């Protein structure tokens, strides 16, 4: 019940971009993978505990059942889990946008190397309501400039020089810039700070200029922290969402990815599962993350751990994008987006398409233009869709009854009230001929009257790709007239070419008016 | 509790303090000044959704009156004038120590005893602010006619020239940038063309012709030679009855910075001597130095030259200032013995922090500004060895005197086994009390073949503990209003009274509870404000 | 499946997408492109728009709003590889009608 | 979940404790009142 | 920005090669989901032949809205335009 | 058509239109993303290559009108059918 | 016995394009709001009439037909005091069962203003009382204060859509009989 | 394994005409389309 | 799904009898034809009301209730009185308040002459 159910179909009026937060990761996640070993020696079919394929993080196999939405491989959309860092490290993708956004705040204080009367000009060639992406990114080159030609802040008139990287993946500031006035008091300091070390172990004198203090990934997580929220709007980012803060630019949690996207392929060499590349990745990272937590508070080496935590760094930037490396190469992420047909071309601009045939080509004169001649082995597995009105009923009734071995027959049927089909080689064809409800859909064969595209392989301009009326003869190849060769320029010398047959009806209308 | 503890900044603070005593409505839009900088009203709601054009008007005069926001126009050549409107820091630090000003009209005016307006002088603060701005005759114009109310007013002479009840002008409702650079363009326009000879010291020359009009203008608002009336009839001396004045935050915070530092004297001695310190201490608050400095606020604080005369006359400002340099004679008859008065006063000088160090012999003061750096060193290092353990201590101390340690002199200067500095020393990279400090001994920065330096770095480990700080504080001002979201239809029915016997017992048990949640924060208040003598 | 072999199914690339647009047909190239080849019923929340599974949100657990459509299944899974690495895509929705 | 925590966990003193009757009242004042 | 009528009717007269490749397309799966056709049809299947056989006559019950790229609206009646 | 001749390079496209979905099917894909997110843009999607990667209908072409059906009523029967409100 | 304007997009297959368009509007409007609840407004029974009806829209890749039509549909609220002589046929230990016999058995009311007196006897009865019964399946007075009306679905009977509080404050409540 | 309508738990893959299905010889429903092969 | 109006306005009750017969007219021979589900609500709102009035024309309805609002501006309480309990005043001290107070005249026994007169 006695309640109601009403929504409208509704539409994308457009994506928006965002870095998600560090607690937005634990929001959407439900399981997570603390421990280490994919494969419990329990020696069971799905020995999988906590920190692994997990059973209600997705499923990877057909013969197992997903522990949250529920389902076995068709009904699982797929479920994100996550980690937790020791201590955090830098995102090899907002590795630019990281010192970028360095460069222009103290580096004590960390305000905005910027005087007050100053940046109300910048902004206000933001707030008018003609500013384009051409413009945008354009004007933040001057904001960063005028950061960078700024010697000392405004709140502790700390000097600050530059920073850039350390040609792994590490930045450093080169604090010093003096012109002949080094009587400055952070200067005075920094050789007052250093004589002491020079009592014991002296050999360090050939180590003066190239040290130089560094920005680690937990320095820098602890001075993003501070920096105020009245200006973000100048150096990239806004506020005014829960996640435009710039803390969370590094990585302090990560998630994990369904194990859909990552599945859990059988080759069937050995009754061993050839695991992918992409979990023994996310497994070396949990077990060097773990080792890191016990080692502090156990008790390692200062000088031992730092490399652990550098490691680490360099393995959560290939996990993402295996470029970094610096050398069989490892796949990941990064490695698969792009590329000649990974992804976005053979993906998702140019996809492989259901019901299509590919014979060769031979030559027919006695056949008329707009029909293509299709033989009948092939005209009995390419079927089409066809709801049964009282116009085609008497028709339909006469087609069902003949069966998918003489030609005008169907492949399969289904009612209104059945779910997934019918096939029909299998149980009596008449009784179920005679009630054929006038709401439901057969399939019937391809017959001569039906619409058709056609092109060559490799396609030069627009008339490449052109749509036909069929007829069906009895020999095993495509027939077509002499004059249509032109367009798709063949030759019949052993070349082919390939058919398209649409399954809808309005697609059905407009491929003869707009490509006949 | 993760989605508070990650992506909230010190707005988190300021958000829920007008949340908790004010509207909904004004939540929303002082968090939009904070999370933008600084927007007029044509924009504002643009920005906001939910709010009318003339709603936001209604809206911004609720937090207009209690000074919680501060304005500023600056009009174009072509167009008209535009209302550019701010956030007030310091107005609304006035409703966080709220509860604390009332405990801090009695135990500075102690001359009286068994009152009866101490049921009145603790509502007269209440009365001066929570309406907003105050002016004489509201309070004279009330619901009692007489009421020995000429006692009453010429009480608030000796409770406003005590201090911190200044009459309001533009000064404290703007802020200190954008009346910096109309009068630095005045002194600019004040002297003309026709001088062609060392023009950066001409356009440095209304720089030195300014720093004379912003201690000035500053002054205007102190200067106490216009804030009262002389009257020949009924009376001797009374505030002038058109004045709108309201409370002011300085001499409060001078007050409690005086009391932040009496403390480390009962510590570096006992109790005698502490009960010495007290008395000269408490008369030279009404006049002491400023604390937060509005000449180093903003502007040239860029460049040294400039930078290090911040600090050069005005430690000559405190040495050379008559008002507070005692005689060392006079404080024998404001202790309830000049042999006894000098000896224990002498023990100051020969401890190592310098109260009542240097001086002029005979004449004696206590300096500032080489003081209070030395208070917030001393009581950071003491919340380490509280709440954890004794062993971070000896390692901050250590790596403090101990210029760049590396980890085999540390075993040096410091005794403790091997496997325990690593315990104690790794809680130290976490919370940025120690840092590192690399050398690359081979070729681009390789980590296993190089070695590592220690650091104190005197100003992030401050940073990070005062917003460590400021996110406690409002975290349990996040769980004030939240626990009276439940059990909120019985706080209505003990709200329109002015009795089921069972239920009282879920209104005192949420009430004790929350008893100790005012005490935990002013603890936590006294731990933070430390760090605000920058 | 590519692969005649692997029981085939031919691929309409992106040379050959670009010939159908230039007749300015826009019904079969949806057709085409998700109906017989890659289709998938997504449900996606309407606020903090990112898609879930049967009928839950699982970021802001209140089941509430959600809006059922339909989009290729390799765009199901670019909206998590891009999701893997730290970019949200948030979806905003209008309705068809009432323009 | 988290250890460690600040060593300010007192019993309430009734030194304080009519310090924390003066917070509940000022808001008291504040909300009944015009805002 | 709205409804436009006869009088600022500033648009071609003619259907053009879009529009009946739509209106057959938007009409043949009308005919497949049992909707009533208007014409004296023969013995005679395959909705989308019963379709343009309509056309000839101009008895399809629509109506064609050209939108301006200005946000304003621009209805036809699919009897009044002539191809 | 933008003030200056550009041409067809990855510095050619990155000041003649930018849209990150489209841009993502040209060659250097990530570089395009990564910053997208930094920046927190915001692409409304109305070109051929952006409705063809969420399955939407092409606004050119047999795409850009719509197509209405009319209602044939006028209001000489959309009266109500309200009596006695009060007495 | 209200009218409440509301608005809605109503869809119409394409094999009722013969039968003309008020009478079909009124058909699949009839099936999506006859014996329904309106979150926090009530029980619409049937649709009075048509306020104003636009022009048809199509989906492109359905084929249907779509209209947004406004219109005023008669719904019972009967008021904050109003006395209504139901019946019942339930009576549980805890209070009174008092449902409306035909519309709805989604009401649990209970006597919260009545004497000092009152607990359940299991012998047919209600209480004992200090007087000629009431039983099932005749007319029983009963009046309405409040109801409650929530949305909610925590997915992981008392059904909690639609329910009203009521109660038996004064004499002669409890059966009509009682007077006249 | 077992079907929707008969509730047979006899399958057999239907491979004659390259579409793969797994269909119950009792009344002809298939019980899986499109198979999802272990690529 | 938008609520322009939730209380439109009133209608009485005997259009729900009034309108909803001629549903029940043309719904092919209800309730004789003994020798979906919206018609099973829509038959149990008939013989609910018309048997409280039962166990007729509007043109006299509406000349008793313009006599029975002789109230200043209180008067909406005069179209709930149409079948709650008829010919009965023990009754009508329960439905409105303070008019045990206020009509002490022979209204009270004339409000009692037209509940009995329809009754
Ligand atoms: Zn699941
Ligand atoms: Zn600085
Ligand atoms: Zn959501
Ligand atoms: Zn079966």
């Amino acid at each position: 019940k006695e309640v109601v159910v009403s929504e409208t179909p509704k539409r994308i009026k457009g994506l928006e971009f965002s870095a998600l937060s560090a607690a937005d990761i634990v929001a959407q996640s439900e399981v997570e993978v603390s421990t280490r070993d994919l494969f419990d020696l329990e020696k069971d079919r799905a020995p999988k505990a906590n920190g692994a394929l997990d059973p209600k993080m997705g499923v990877s196999s057909s013969s197992l059942e997903c522990a949250t939405c529920h389902g076995n491989l068709a009904s699982c959309h797929g479920h994100f889990g996550h980690l937790k860092l020791a201590l955090p490290v830098f995102h090899i993708g907002y590795f630019k946008a990281t010192i970028q956004i360095l460069q222009g705040i103290c580096k004590n204080c960390s305000a905005i190397l910027l005087s007050e009367t100053d940046k109300r000009q910048f902004l206000h060639e933001l707030r008018r309501p003609g500013v384009d992406n051409l413009r945008r990114m354009g004007i933040l080159k001057k904001i960063l400039d005028q950061c960078k030609k700024q010697r000392r802040c405004l709140h502790c008139g700390a000097l600050n020089g530059v920073v850039k990287k350390a040609a792994a993946l590490k930045i450093i500031h080169d604090t010093f810039r003096w012109v002949g006035k080094k009587s400055a008091p952070e200067k005075d300091i920094w050789v007052g700070e250093w004589k002491e070390v020079l009592a014991h172990n002296p050999e360090l004198e050939r180590y003066v200029k190239r040290c130089m203090d560094d920005l680690n990934p937990l320095k820098t997580l602890n001075l993003f922290k501070q920096i105020k929220s009245a200006d973000c709007e100048l150096l990239g980012i806004d506020a005014t969402v829960p996640s435009g803060r710039p803390e969370t630019y590094i990585w302090r949690y990560l998630p994990a990815p369904p194990v859909c996207i990552r599945p859990s392929v059988m080759m069937q060499d050995s009754p061993a599962s050839n695991e992918d590349d992409l979990t023994v990745k996310l497994t070396e990272i949990v077990w060097t993350s773990s080792l890191i937590k016990a080692g502090l508070d156990k008790g390692i080496s200062i000088n031992n751990m730092m490399e652990h935590w550098d490691y680490l760094q360099l393995t959560v930037a290939m996990y993402i994008n295996s470029d970094s490396v610096n050398p069989k190469p490892i796949r990941g992420f990064c490695q698969r987006l792009k590329g000649k047909q990974g992804r976005f071309r053979g993906n998702l601009s140019g996809k492989r398409v259901d019901f299509s045939g590919r014979t060769v080509i031979s030559p027919d004169p006695n056949l008329s233009i707009d029909e293509v001649a299709v033989p009948d082995r092939v005209a009995k597995v390419l079927t089409y869709p066809e709801k049964v009105t009282r116009y085609n009923r008497h028709k339909l009734q006469e087609l069902i009854v003949n069966g998918p071995n003489v030609h005008p027959g169907a492949n399969y049927l289904l009612k209104r009230n059945e779910d997934a089909r019918r096939n029909l080689r299998y149980g009596d064809r008449m009784k179920l001929a005679k009630n054929l409800q006038i709401g439901d859909v057969v399939e019937r064969h391809l017959e001569d009257g039906d619409v058709v595209l056609f092109n060559r392989q490799p396609s030069l301009h627009r008339l490449s790709i052109l749509s036909h009326y069929a007829k069906i003869r009895p020999w095993r190849t495509f027939r077509l007239n002499e004059c249509v060769c032109t367009p798709y320029n063949a030759d019949f010398d052993g070349d082919e070419m390939n058919l398209h047959v649409p399954q809808t009806e309005e697609a059905r209308a407009e491929a003869i008016n707009l490509m006949g | 509790s993760l989605e508070q503890r990650t992506l909230n900044p010190d707005l988190f603070l300021y958000k829920e303090l007008v949340k908790a005593h004010l509207g909904e409505r004004a939540a929303s839009v002082i968090g939009m000044l904070v999370a933008l900088g600084r927007l007029s009203v044509r924009e504002l709601v643009e920005k906001i959704d939910g709010m009318d054009v003339d709603s936001v008007k209604t809206t911004l005069v609720s937090l207009t009156q209690l000074r919680c926001v501060k304005y500023l126009q600056e009009t174009a050549i072509s167009g008209k004038k535009t209302t550019y409107y701010y956030y007030n820091e310091e107005g609304i630090h006035i409703l966080l120590y709220s509860g604390l000003i009332i405990d801090e009209i009695i135990t500075q005016m102690r001359v009286n005893d068994e009152e009866e307006h101490k049921q009145l002088v603790a509502e007269i603060v209440q009365n001066v602010i929570s309406l907003g701005s105050l002016t004489v005759e509201d309070y004279l114009s009330s619901v009692t006619s007489d009421s020995m109310k000429y006692t009453i007013s010429s009480l608030f002479v000796q409770l406003c020239e005590m201090g911190y009840l200044i009459q309001i002008s533009k000064l404290h409702y703007t802020p200190i940038e954008d009346l910096w650079q109309f009068l630095y363009e005045k002194h600019y326009k004040n002297i003309p063309r026709n001088s062609p000879l060392s023009d950066l010291k001409k356009r440095s020359q209304a720089k030195m012709n300014a720093k004379t009009d912003f201690a000035k203008i500053i002054n205007k608002p102190n200067e106490l030679s216009q804030i009262l009336t002389v009257d020949p009839k009924t009376s001797l001396r009374i505030v002038k009855p058109t004045v709108s004045l309201t409370i002011n935050l300085d001499r409060f915070m001078k007050g409690r910075r005086s009391k932040q530092l009496i403390n480390l004297a009962k510590t570096r001695v006992g109790s005698v001597t502490a009960q010495v310190y007290k008395i000269a201490l408490r008369l030279t608050e009404q006049k002491s130095p400023k604390i937060r400095d509005p000449l180093t606020q903003t502007g040239l604080l860029q460049d040294l030259e400039e930078a290090k005369s911040f600090q050069d006359e005005a430690e000559l400002v405190e040495e050379k200032t008559p008002g507070l340099t005692f005689n060392a004679i006079d404080l024998a008859r404001h202790l309830p013995s000049a042999s006894l008065i000098n000896s224990h006063l002498k023990i100051l000088a020969s401890s190592n922090f310098p109260f009542l160090n240097e001086t002029k012999p005979g004449v004696y003061y206590v300096p500032y500004s080489k003081l209070m750096p030395v208070l917030k060193s001393s009581v950071y290092e003491y919340v380490i060895a509280s709440t954890l353990g004794p062993s971070a201590m000896r390692l901050s101390r250590c790596i403090r005197d101990n210029k760049l340690v590396s980890e085999k002199i540390i075993n040096s200067t410091a005794l403790m086994k091997e496997k325990d500095i690593r315990s104690t020393l790794a809680s130290l990279i976490r919370y940025n009390s120690v840092e590192i400090q690399e050398v690359p001994r081979t070729a681009d920065r390789s980590a296993s073949r190089a070695v590592f330096l220690f650091r104190c770095k005197e100003t992030h480990s401050y940073n990070f503990m005062r917003q460590n700080l400021e996110w406690n504080m409002a975290n349990l001002l996040f769980k004030k209003e939240k626990l009276k979201q439940e059990n909120s239809t019985l706080l209505k029915k003990a709200n329109r009274d002015d009795l089921l016997p069972s239920e009282l017992n879920q209104l005192k048990m949420v009430n004790e509870r929350e008893l100790n949640v005012f005490a935990r924060l002013s603890r936590l208040l006294s731990l933070w404000e430390v760090f605000q003598m920058a | 499946t590519e692969g005649r072999s692997r029981d085939g199914g031919l691929r309409l690339g992106e040379m050959e997408r670009d010939c159908v647009i230039a007749y300015g047909a826009s019904q079969l190239l949806l057709e085409r492109l998700m109906i017989s080849s890659d289709a998938f019923e997504v449900d996606v929340c309407d606020k903090c728009g990112l898609m879930g599974y049967s009928g839950w949100c699982t970021t802001c657990k209140s089941a509430e709003n959600i809006i059922k459509m339909t989009i290729p299944y390799a765009a199901k899974l670019l909206f998590q590889e891009l999701l893997s690495m730290n970019i949200a895509p948030r979806l905003r929705l209008e309705d068809i009608f009432q323009q | 979940f988290p250890s460690i925590p600040l060593p300010i966990n007192g019993p309430i003193t009734n030194k304080e404790r009519s310090l924390a009757v003066k917070y509940i009242n000022f808001g008291k004042t504040v909300k009944d009142g015009p805002f | 920005e709205k409804a436009i009528p006869k009088d600022q009717r500033a648009t071609t007269p003619y259907m053009t090669k879009y529009e009946r490749a739509r209106i057959l397309g938007t009409r043949a799966l009308q005919i497949s989901m049992n909707a009533p056709v208007f014409v004296d049809l023969e013995g005679e299947t395959d909705p989308l032949r019963i379709a343009m056989k309509e056309l000839a006559e101009k008895k399809i019950p629509l109506v064609i809205r050209r939108y301006l790229p200005d946000g304003s609206f621009e209805d036809w009646s699919v009897e009044e335009l002539i191809v | 058509y933008k003030g200056e001749v550009l041409g067809i390079t990855r510095f050619g496209l990155s000041k003649m239109r930018d849209s990150v979905l489209q841009l993502a099917s040209f060659e250097k894909t990530t570089d395009h993303l990564f910053d997208a997110a930094f920046y927190m843009k915001k692409d409304a999607v109305e070109g051929v290559s952006e409705c063809i990667i969420l399955g939407q209908t092409m606004s050119i072409g047999t795409g850009s009108f719509k197509v209405v059906k009319g209602t044939n009523i006028s209001e000489k029967d959309l009266v109500p059918k309200r009596c006695l409100f009060e007495s | 016995f209200i009218l409440s304007k509301i608005a809605d997009l109503v869809r119409i297959p394409p094999d009722q394009f013969h039968r003309d368009t008020i009478s079909a509007i009124t058909h699949q409007l009839n099936n999506k709001f006859a014996n329904k609840i309106i979150p926090n407004v009530g029980l619409c029974i049937t649709i009075y009439d048509l306020l104003t009806v636009e022009e048809g829209q199509l989906k492109p890749g359905d084929g249907s037909s779509y209209i947004n039509v406004t219109f005023r549909a008669v719904v019972f609220k009967p008021f904050l005091g109003e006395i209504v002589t139901g019946w019942i046929s339930k009576c549980t230990a805890e209070g009174i069962k008092v449902s409306l016999l035909g519309i709805f058995d989604d009401i649990f009311i209970p006597q919260n203003m009545l004497f000092e007196g009152c607990y359940y006897t299991p012998e047919e009865s209600a209480w004992i009382w200090p007087k000629l019964y009431f039983d099932v399946n005749e007319k029983i007075r009963f009046r309405i204060e409040r109801e409650v009306f929530v949305d909610v679905k925590p997915k992981s009977e008392k059904p909690p859509a639609y329910a009203l509080l009521g109660s038996c404050q004064t004499d002669g409540m409890g059966l009509v009989s009682w007077w006249e | 394994p077992v079907c929707k309508n008969c509730h047979g738990t006899e399958f057999e893959r239907d491979l004659s005409n390259a579409n793969n299905d797994l269909v119950c010889k009792a009344c002809g429903v298939v019980s899986e389309d499109n198979p999802i092969v272990s690529e | 799904m938008k609520v322009l109006e939730e209380r439109n306005a009133f209608l009485s009750d005997y259009e729900v009898l009034k309108f909803l017969t001629d549903l029940e007219k043309k719904h092919l021979w209800d309730q004789k034809s003994l020798a979906p589900e919206l018609q099973g609500i829509t038959r149990n709102v008939v013989n609910y009301l018309s048997i409280n009035k039962n166990f007729m024309s509007d043109e006299s309805f509406a000349e008793l209730m313009t006599k029975l609002n002789s109230f200043k501006l209180f008067k909406a309480e005069k179209l709930q009185i149409v079948n709650q309990l008829p010919a009965n005043m023990v009754h009508l001290y329960s439905i409105v308040e303070e008019c045990d107070a206020r009509f002490d005249e022979k209204t009270i026994e004339e409000m009692l002459e037209i509940i009995s007169g329809y009754a």
